[PDB]
């Protein structure tokens, strides 16, 4: 009998596991959206700079 | 024997001592099994004693709630409905009254748990039953430095009774119910593992009640 229960324990387990994991993934998934703006950011500011220079 | 006890509860200095001995409940007992004119009468007089040289508040306060705990006071109204002639009954009385109405307020709290934890009367009772009482304070089972947690995980681990086993898995379930840091918090303590062994008791009562915790704290 008592095994199952053990087993629910392992199922409780893995789906903590789970939750973490899928919590680790939003946790560097919402970080990467500052990095790839921050790139983006640059290339625009670059382009204008370099418009600007043009135009002087 | 009640007016030795009477004549020990006159100073102060005894009153704070006396406790130790667990006399409110024979004097509750035969004042419910007891209306004989003198047994009446010296039972409120001990009980005065007690309860009025208690010039310790915290003293004073455990007297009347006893006395409470006894429910002396229901009593103390059977017997002012009930003829006396005596004036050091009938004044008495309504000093004990008046002094267990207050004590009556705080058991009458969700405290009548409370006080069913530390006396161990765990039982199907209505403040057990009633989901208001979890609704409104699950979480404070960690009071007292998780007191009453520790009581329930000790009646778990070594009471031989299954009403107070299922009774106890049932306030693990509405705990978890009604608190979810509970969890966390049975998961911390270990209690977990009481009701995970008491799957497999005697009792289908026990049984069923440990299931339904086991649900309550692993199923959303």
């Amino acid at each position: 009998q008592s095994q199952g229960i053990q087993q629910l324990l392992q199922a409780e387990k893995r789906a903590a596991e789970k939750v973490s994991e899928a919590r680790k993934r939003k946790n560097r998934r919402l970080k990467q959206a500052k990095e790839e703006a921050q790139a983006e950011i640059e290339q625009y500011r670059l382009q204008r700079e370099k418009e600007f220079k043009a135009k002087e | 024997m009640i007016f030795s006890i009477w004549l020990l509860a006159f100073s102060p200095q005894m009153c704070e001592h006396l406790r130790r001995y667990n006399i409110i409940p024979v004097l509750s007992d035969i004042l419910q099994e007891s209306v004989k004119e003198k047994v009446t009468r010296i039972i409120l007089a001990a009980f005065r004693n007690f309860l009025e040289k208690s010039t310790e508040r915290e003293t004073r306060q455990e007297y009347a709630l006893a006395m409470i705990q006894c429910k002396v006071l229901k009593q103390l109204e059977n017997l002012e409905q009930q003829k006396y002639d005596d004036e050091d009954i009938s004044e008495d009385i309504k000093f004990l009254l008046e002094k267990l109405g207050e004590s009556v307020q705080d058991l009458s709290s969700f405290d009548e748990y409370s006080s069913e934890l530390k006396s161990g009367r765990l039982e199907w009772s209505p403040v057990h039953k009633s989901e208001k009482f979890w609704r409104e304070n699950a979480v404070r089972l960690n009071e007292k430095n998780y007191e009453l947690l520790k009581i329930l995980t000790k009646l778990l681990e070594v009471s031989d009774d299954p009403q107070v086993l299922a009774v106890a898995a049932h306030d693990v379930g509405e705990y978890v119910r009604h608190y979810p840091r509970g969890k966390r918090v049975i998961e911390q303590l270990g209690g977990k593992q009481l009701v995970m062994n008491h799957m497999h008791h005697e009792d289908q009562q026990v049984r069923y009640n440990a299931l339904l915790a086991v649900q309550k704290l692993m199923v959303h």
